[PDB]
């Protein structure tokens, strides 16, 4: 125990030196996100089959999408992605507290998006459309609510990473953790853009 | 000019050396062995169904 | 580095010279570490006997009796294997 | 002038009496700061909450089987014949402000009391806090646990209810009346005659508000006095020996943290009394022998006795013109369970041979046979507890009721053995892990050696390092070892500014340097005290 | 990472071709027009491989030729400090058990066992992630 | 290589396999039994109406 | 009605003749004969969905109905005409009565429920376990007509409560109690299911005890 | 295998590093006949 | 927070629609969470006091 057998100032460090080598955590996160893309592909297939088998009026008469509440939430999610990227820049720097600020506002805006989605869910359920109520209702709820579960998972990842940064000193390991969490958030917002363009505009 | 080896390698090992590894295993080699044993157990379980 | 080594003198009092050894149980001196093998053999045999005896009961069922038979059989097989191996010096 | 008033009151106290020396001894008494030593405090605090809520409940409860039509406020039970006990329990629930909350927090406090007694028993048994000294403390603690079990049994049976009255009819009546030589005589003397005798609930009320709680209070006083004057044992550590107590003094730190823990425990109990529904007696209609539900379970502490009743395989003996019902089997089983629990320390000392005065606990891994036996016993207890719940387990988790019953029957001899073997081997493997850490240092990230492609985990030794790379192995000292550089001085100094914004560099450097100096001072003090004791 | 990126680029080319041809030959020459399930699955597996290949290509252009990618690379060239590979840990089994308790809660429609399995999963994932960051206890 | 990229993750993968596999086998202990529908588990036969 | 009978026959012939043989006689060892079961039995069973049954097991589980109210009525009319038996209640208009089956007295309904229903179901209509793979299901999904018809025709391992045994007024009171107990909010917090001891003990051990142990670990020092 | 799979690594030149390691003489041969097929 | 929650307990206990409400009645929702509010306020108050003391 003279000084240390492992000449490192962090019990946990980057899994490989990322300057010359790929970041293993980033590579794994990217691959897993590419798989989650196929999960959402299955959901999209369900939705598109229902759309094709609909008899012309794809959103049934009882259902009526609320763009007034669907445009603000997607705009807020895009803003959350931008703030998450700013936090990523902070993490690339040594700016622990800048990363914390950016990720906190990102978490707040993601929570606002989740609450807006829940409000639209409540309004839609009140106005007839329901999972058991109709095929459109069910496919729409499956797609958008599985995305909402993914957003909740991203929120959990955000708070968990923030706790990690609180409890241990900022290092390339935590910077990479923030980077991969941001990759997940960007994937979530991209699939939300796809779902918005499909559900609301394309219909 | 000669090596002092055991007459035979250790057969099994001391009591209580594997059980905690399995729970805390992080060596891919041990995990791969756990896969092979567990997967083969399901082969016997699944294979017994075919006999019925 | 921010850790201090520990010095411990616990009062000892069987003297562990017979039974289990540190090579088999590293903390043999620190606490009760040896259960006589006869105890476990007899316990397994009595557990198998109890499982078999539960067949006698007020149940018209038969898969229950067969499950009891199977579990008692595997218990007896384990006890017999252990006893035989220790008799021969842990061979085969 | 609060300071003047305090000084004058201290002078008055020390003039009227002379408690200076005794009070100083109490304040200077050192208590180890291990978390597992607060498990008994949980039970003590839950007991205090139980007393406080029980007084309030007694102010409103009327024990009697005197039949009455409700004519209260709860509409779904109106004009239905019920006992005064049930009627006043309903009155507490509905027609008394906060009465539902008080009774719910009372029942939740009872459940936490039982659970914390069980956890404290596990702690002491597995750490060996009973051998040579404190063995009588363990004995009276076992009596205390039994008394708590039966106290809760009489408590949730106190409001004459369908569920609890069915539980009484099963256990108190059938088991008591099945006992061979004096079973019916005990039944008639407890119930003042047949089962629905008009004195059962008043007798249980006496037993539950005064008699059994009085004995529990006396035994808790004896328990705490024994812990106080037979200084609390401690885990092996740097400066901890069999002839000292390393920890914190009563006055500044221990007292404040114990009071805060009491506050937090009562907060948890109140939160659960509010947010979680316990014993909805209004849903559970008044007791009638002809009515019953499908659940029919006792509280989780008597659930193991009920599970024993369910699982035991209907073995009845019929001597010459007599019957020996299956109730005697479970009665003898409970007797054996309690006898073994009470007499374990003496059984353990007779078996092993250790009567040495033990003040240093032993980690459960360091005693494979005892931790194995405790794991086996906990497995049997869990098996019985879930056997009692097999009805709801079968209902919700789709498993046939016969299958659950026979799973319990077979497991209660198979599962204890499996858990014994697994726990024994697990303890020995924890010892092996400790030894490997001692002889090789903590594990870290892998490094590829320069000349060749060797991979080495780049360990970190915990002791003096030999001239070459490998360290001098240390000797196990009965204390936990750090298996992660995480928990050592490695990557543990985040910017001390705030969650959102930093602080000035001068302040951060001052704070971190002061903290590092304090850690050095503490470690050096422990090291020097250890050297002085062992040299 | 040229070959690593080019593998996914080839997969992207093939999957894009498959998606396009399937979409065309299902819009025309199918009983009910575009299938809308195979088409979407092919499009988004093209997206899977496209994302992976694009990231790999970005990294290949960002990083100089690694010893691993370099033929005639000596072992000493790559010899050095490999990063942190997690040693023994018992959090994975707890995560698996928590997710299994959520899964059985979903199968047997028990909202209470779903709610608890999810709590369980959050706790165990927090434990796994914080395993090597929980600073020394400060007393 | 010395180990897999995420050696705690591959440990989770094995345990997810083991416990995920067990709860599928668990259909047998239920009174109804395991899944009637074949391995393919075609849609109409799998809905709550069929194989409930 | 002629067309109602014809529709019931057409649904029967392509739904259940494989296990309730044509002519309504039961297929030996696949299904019982439906002669005498009546319209109430058909309504309850098919509406709860148990009858499009795709396995012979300990108990036929509930499931989404395979027929809409009109087809349920068609099948019930067909079975009633073939066999003749109990009929589902109906309101003034003609639809299956739902609110009319809510008996006025709830204390009487609860007493009757405890004497007869709680025996196996629960204190408040949650489920209960039975001998070999069977179970009394939760009543919170059943609507008043379903509860009334369940009593009227003992579906499976359930005693058959005739009108003579439980006058329709008593059955209406029991229905009122069932619906009231199902729709009534838990006073005092979250009723953990409806079973007291077991859900309460689990919630103690998981919520209160983990909180206490975690707080103790926070306050104290590992060693 | 030792924990971490290796105390050494041979010169990696082809798809058979261990064959080259154990039979150095074949190294030239494995290249000479490779293209003949 | 402990003090504010204690004051909340006091105010809720003194002024809240307690008392049983028969069924499906206006005020049944308030009654259903009357007792939960008592427990929430009380437990939160004393728990926050304990957390402050521990800190
Ligand atoms: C009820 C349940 C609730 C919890 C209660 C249990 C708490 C127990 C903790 C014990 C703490 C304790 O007693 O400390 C007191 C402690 C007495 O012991 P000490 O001072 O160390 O004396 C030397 C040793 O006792 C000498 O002892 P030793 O260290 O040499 O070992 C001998 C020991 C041997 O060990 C034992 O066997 C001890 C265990 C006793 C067994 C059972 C006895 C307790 C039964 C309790 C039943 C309760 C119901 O025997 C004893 O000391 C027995 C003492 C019995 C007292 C038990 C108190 C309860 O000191 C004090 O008296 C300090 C308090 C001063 C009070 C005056 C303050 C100002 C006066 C104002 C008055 C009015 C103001 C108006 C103006
Ligand atoms: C659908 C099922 C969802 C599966 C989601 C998990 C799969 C992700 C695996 C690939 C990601 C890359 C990776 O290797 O993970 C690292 C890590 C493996 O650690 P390792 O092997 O020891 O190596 C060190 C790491 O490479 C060192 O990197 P690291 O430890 O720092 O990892 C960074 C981020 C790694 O990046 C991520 O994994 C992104 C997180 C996105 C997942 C969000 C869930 C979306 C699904 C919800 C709808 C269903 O770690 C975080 O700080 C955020 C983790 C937040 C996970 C939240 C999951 C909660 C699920 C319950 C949601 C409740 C709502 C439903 C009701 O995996 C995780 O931490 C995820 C735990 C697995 C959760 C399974 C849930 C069952
Ligand atoms: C409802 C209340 C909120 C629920 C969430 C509370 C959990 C957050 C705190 C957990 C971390 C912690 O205690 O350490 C930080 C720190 C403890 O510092 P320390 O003990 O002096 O040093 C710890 C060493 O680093 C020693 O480090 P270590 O690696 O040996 O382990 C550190 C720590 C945590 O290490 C872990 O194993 C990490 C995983 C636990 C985090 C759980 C987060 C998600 C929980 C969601 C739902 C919980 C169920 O160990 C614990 O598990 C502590 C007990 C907390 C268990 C939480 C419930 C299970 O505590 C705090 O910052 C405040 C804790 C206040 C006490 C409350 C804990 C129990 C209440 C939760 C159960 C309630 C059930 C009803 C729902
Ligand atoms: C609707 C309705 C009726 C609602 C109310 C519900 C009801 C009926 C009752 C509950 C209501 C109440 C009154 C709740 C609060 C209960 C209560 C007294 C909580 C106190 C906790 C609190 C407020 C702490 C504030 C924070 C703070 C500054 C703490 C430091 C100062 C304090 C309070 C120190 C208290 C120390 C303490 C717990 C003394 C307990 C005395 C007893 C019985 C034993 C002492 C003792 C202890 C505590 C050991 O641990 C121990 C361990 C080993 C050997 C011996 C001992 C020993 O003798
Ligand atoms: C605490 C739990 C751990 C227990 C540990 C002990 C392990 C040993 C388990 C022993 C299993 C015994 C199973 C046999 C039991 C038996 O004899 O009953 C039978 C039913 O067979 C079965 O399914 C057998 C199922 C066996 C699966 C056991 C699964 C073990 C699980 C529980 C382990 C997970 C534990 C989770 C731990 C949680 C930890 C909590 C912290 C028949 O009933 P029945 O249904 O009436 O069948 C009639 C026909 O017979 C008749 O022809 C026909 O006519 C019909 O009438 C038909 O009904
Ligand atoms: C940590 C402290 C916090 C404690 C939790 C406190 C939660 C407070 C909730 C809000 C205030 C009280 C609401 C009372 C209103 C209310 O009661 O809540 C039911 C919901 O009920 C459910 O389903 C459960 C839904 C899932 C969410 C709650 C799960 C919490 C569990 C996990 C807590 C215990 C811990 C156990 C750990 C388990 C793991 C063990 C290893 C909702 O109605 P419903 O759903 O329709 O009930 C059906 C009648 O209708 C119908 O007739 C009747 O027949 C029934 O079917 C009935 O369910
Ligand atoms: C690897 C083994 C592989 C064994 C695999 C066999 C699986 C086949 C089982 C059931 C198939 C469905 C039939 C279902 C009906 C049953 C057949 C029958 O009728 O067989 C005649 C009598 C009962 O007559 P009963 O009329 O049912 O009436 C009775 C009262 N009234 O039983 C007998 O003698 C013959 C015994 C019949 C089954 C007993 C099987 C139980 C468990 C075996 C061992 C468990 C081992 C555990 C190890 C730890
Ligand atoms: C009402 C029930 C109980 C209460 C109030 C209680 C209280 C306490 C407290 C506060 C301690 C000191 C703190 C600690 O060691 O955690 C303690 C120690 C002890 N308890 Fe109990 N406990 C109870 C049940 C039991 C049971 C069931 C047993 C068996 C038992 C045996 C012991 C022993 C042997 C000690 C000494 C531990 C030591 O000296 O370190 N207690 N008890
Ligand atoms: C010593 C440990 C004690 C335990 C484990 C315990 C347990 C219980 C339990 C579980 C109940 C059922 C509450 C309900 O169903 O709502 C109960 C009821 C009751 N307890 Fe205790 N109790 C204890 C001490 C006391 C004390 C000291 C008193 C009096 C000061 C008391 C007075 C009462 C009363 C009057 C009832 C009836 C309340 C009702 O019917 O709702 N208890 N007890």
């Amino acid at each position: 125990m003279t000084s240390a057998v492992g000449t490192s100032g962090t019990a946990i460090t980057s899994r490989v030196h990322s300057l010359n080598r790929p970041n293993m955590v980033s590579v794994g996160t990217i691959v897993w996100l590419s798989s989650e893309l196929m999960f959402f592909a299955g959901l999209f297939a369900m939705y598109f089959t229902a759309r094709a088998q609909a008899g012309g009026a794809w959103p049934p008469e009882p259902t009526e999408l609320n763009l007034a509440l669907a445009v603000p939430v997607t705009l807020v999610l895009i803003a959350s992605s931008f703030t998450c990227q700013m936090g990523v820049f902070a993490a690339e720097r040594g700016d622990v507290f800048g990363l914390r600020r950016w990720y906190v506002i990102t978490f707040l805006m993601g929570l606002f998006f989740v609450l807006g989605q829940g409000y639209e869910y409540i309004h839609l359920v009140e106005h007839g459309t329901t999972i058991p109520g109709s095929a459109y209702g069910s496919v729409f709820y499956l797609a958008t609510g599985f995305h909402g579960l993914h957003v909740i998972g991203g929120l959990v990842a955000f708070v968990l990473l923030l706790a990690r940064t609180k409890m241990s000193k900022f290092t390339p390991a935590q910077a990479t953790a923030a980077i991969v969490v941001s990759y997940y958030w960007h994937f979530v917002d991209i699939v939300w853009i796809a779902l918005f363009a499909t559900i609301y505009f394309v219909r | 000019e000669l090596e002092a080896r055991r007459p035979f390698p250790e057969r099994m090992g001391p009591k209580g050396n594997l059980i905690y590894k399995l729970i805390t295993t992080t060596d891919h080699k041990l995990i791969g062995i756990m896969y092979c044993v567990v997967c083969f157990a399901f082969f016997l379980v699944g294979g017994l169904m075919a006999l019925f | 580095m921010s850790s201090t080594q520990d010095r411990s003198q616990l009062d000892p009092e069987v003297e562990r010279h017979t039974g289990v050894d540190v090579e088999d149980v590293p903390s043999a001196e620190w606490g009760w570490s040896h259960m006589p093998i006869g105890v476990m053999h007899i316990g397994g045999l009595l557990s198998a006997a109890f499982l078999l005896v539960m067949m006698r009961g007020n149940h018209v069922g038969h898969v229950e009796d067969w499950f009891l038979i199977g579990f008692a059989a595997v218990i007896v097989a384990l006890v017999g294997r252990n006893w035989w191996l220790r008799r021969r010096g842990w061979i085969r | 002038d609060f300071a003047k008033l305090a000084a004058a009151q201290g002078d008055a106290i020390d003039s009227r009496y002379h408690p200076s020396a005794a009070v100083r001894r109490q304040l200077n008494k050192v208590f180890p700061t291990h978390w597992s030593f607060l498990l008994g405090e949980i039970a003590l605090y839950s007991f205090i909450i139980l007393l406080l809520t029980g007084v309030w409940l007694t102010l409103f409860f009327d024990p009697s089987m005197a039949h009455v039509t409700y004519d209260g406020v709860y509409q779904p039970l109106r004009g239905v014949q019920m006992s005064r006990a049930y009627e006043t329990a309903l009155d507490i629930s509905f027609e008394v402000r906060g009465g539902l909350f008080v009774r719910q927090v009372h029942h939740w406090a009872a459940l936490m009391f039982a659970a914390s007694i069980m956890v404290h028993l596990a702690r002491i048994f597995f750490t060996g806090a009973f051998r040579r000294p404190r063995e009588a403390n363990w004995v009276i603690g076992s009596l205390l646990l039994i008394l708590a079990m039966f106290e809760g049994f009489f408590g949730y049976s106190l409001p004459d209810d369908l569920l609890s009255g069915t539980g009484i009819r099963a256990a108190l009546s059938g088991i008591t009346m099945g006992i061979p030589v004096i079973g019916t005589w005990m039944h008639w003397a407890l119930f003042g005659g047949d089962f629905p005798g008009e004195i059962l609930i008043p007798r249980l009320y006496a037993l539950h508000i005064l008699l059994i709680p009085g004995i529990i209070l006396a035994l808790i006083g004896a328990h705490l006095a024994l812990v106080w004057f037979q200084k609390h044992t401690q885990f092996p550590g740097p400066g901890r020996t069999e002839t000292n107590v390393v920890g914190v003094r009563v006055m500044p730190v221990f007292a404040v943290k114990s009071g805060a823990f009491f506050a937090m425990i009562t907060g948890v109990l109140g939160l659960m009394g509010g947010l979680l529904t316990i014993n909805p007696i209004w849903n559970l209609g008044p007791y009638k022998p002809s009515q019953v539900s499908a659940g029919s379970q006792p509280d989780f502490y008597m659930m193991w006795t009920d599970g024993l009743i369910r699982l035991w395989p209907a073995w009845e003996f019929y001597p010459f013109g007599h019957t020996i019902p299956q109730g005697v089997w479970v009665a003898v089983g409970m007797g054996l369970v309690f006898a073994l629990l009470i007499a374990y320390p003496f059984i353990e000392k007779k078996v092993t041979g250790d009567d040495a005065h033990h003040n240093l606990l032993q980690r459960p891994r360091d005693v494979p046979v005892r931790t194995a036996i405790g794991s086996m016993a906990i497995a049997l207890y869990l098996l019985l507890t879930f056997a009692c719940m097999n009805d709801i387990i079968a209902l919700k988790f789709h498993i046939s009721l016969n299958a659950t019953t026979w799973i319990g029957r077979i497991g209660m001899v198979v599962l204890p053995a499996i858990v014994y073997f697994v726990a024994y081997r697990w303890a020995i493997s924890l010892q092996r892990s400790d030894r490997e850490v001692l002889e090789h240092g903590v594990e870290t990230g892998i490094i590829k050696r320069l000349p060749h492609g060797a991979y080495v985990e780049l360990h970190q030794p915990l002791g003096p390092v030999d001239e070459h790379g490998h360290p001098i192995p240390l000797e196990y000292a009965g204390a936990p070892l750090p298996k992660r550089m995480n928990k050592l001085g490695s990557g543990g100094a985040p910017g001390t500014g705030s969650f959102l914004f930093p602080d000035p560099a001068v302040e951060h450097e001052a704070l971190t340097e002061a903290a590092h100096a304090s850690e050095h001072k503490s470690l050096t003090a422990l090291k020097e005290h250890q050297d002085r004791i062992h040299g | 990472m040229h070959i690593e990126a080019r593998l996914f680029e080839i997969l992207t080319a093939f999957f894009a071709l498959a998606a396009v041809v399937y979409a065309v030959l299902t819009a025309m020459f199918a009983t009910g027009g575009v299938e809308w399930a195979g088409t979407t699955a092919l499009v988004l597996t093209t997206g899977l491989t496209l994302i992976t290949g694009t990231f790999f290509r970005f990294v290949a252009r960002r990083l100089d030729t690694r010893p691993e990618d370099y033929e005639d690379a000596e072992i000493s060239d790559g010899a050095g400090e490999l990063g942190f590979f997690a040693p023994h840990s018992w959090w994975p089994i707890l995560i698996s058990l928590s997710f299994s308790t959520a899964a059985v809660g979903a199968a047997l429609w028990l909202p209470w066992l779903i709610a608890a399995g999810v709590a369980f999963v959050i706790t165990s994932v927090c434990g796994l992630v914080f395993e090597y960051y929980w600073g020394p206890e400060k007393h | 290589a010395p180990d897999v990229a995420f050696p705690r993750l591959n440990a989770l993968s094995f345990w997810l396999f083991l416990f995920g596999a067990l709860i599928a086998i668990a259909g047998f202990i239920t009174p109804g039994g395991a899944a009637d529908f074949g391995w393919t588990a075609y849609s109409p036969l799998t809905d709550a109406i069929h194989s409930p | 009605q002629s067309a109602l009978l014809r529709t019931g026959k057409q649904l029967f012939e392509t739904s259940c003749v494989s296990c309730h043989g044509a002519n309504l006689q039961g297929v030996p060892d696949r299904g019982p004969s439906l002669i005498g079961t009546g319209e109430a039995a058909v309504y309850f069973q098919v509406s709860t969905g148990r009858m499009p049954a795709m396995r012979g097991e300990a108990q036929a589980p509930s499931k989404p109905p395979h027929f809409d109210e009109s087809q349920i009525d068609a099948l019930g009319a067909y079975v009633q005409a073939n066999g003749g038996g109990p009929t589902v209640p109906r309101d003034d208009h003609g639809a299956v009565a739902q609110e009319s089956l809510i008996g006025g007295d709830v204390a009487r309904g609860g007493d009757l429920f405890r004497l007869n229903c709680a025996s196996c179901h629960n204190f408040t209509g949650k489920g209960g376990a039975l001998s070999s793979g069977k179970y009394a299901p939760d009543l919170g999904d059943a609507n008043p007509a379903q509860i009334y018809t369940a009593m009227l025709t003992g579906p499976q391992n359930m005693p058959k409560f005739s009108d003579r045994q439980l006058t329709p007024d008593e059955k209406r009171d029991i229905v009122a109690y069932v619906r009231e107990s199902a729709e009534t909010p838990s006073y005092g917090g979250y009723g953990l299911g409806g079973f007291g001891p077991a859900p309460e003990g689990m919630a103690m051990w998981i919520i209160g005890m983990v909180a206490a142990i975690g707080v103790a670990m926070w306050i104290g020092s590992r060693a | 295998p030792p924990r971490h799979n290796f105390t050494e690594l041979p010169r990696i030149r082809s798809e058979r590093p261990a064959f080259e390691l154990h039979y150095p003489h074949m190294v030239e041969r494995m290249r000479a006949e490779a293209h003949v097929g | 927070l402990g003090g504010l929650s204690g004051l909340a307990l006091l105010l809720v206990f003194l002024f809240w629609p307690w008392e049983y409400q028969p069924f499906g009645s206006e005020g049944e929702f308030l009654y259903s969470l009357a007792t939960p509010l008592y427990g929430l306020t009380f437990g939160l108050s004393i728990l926050s006091i304990g957390i402050g003391a521990v800190l």
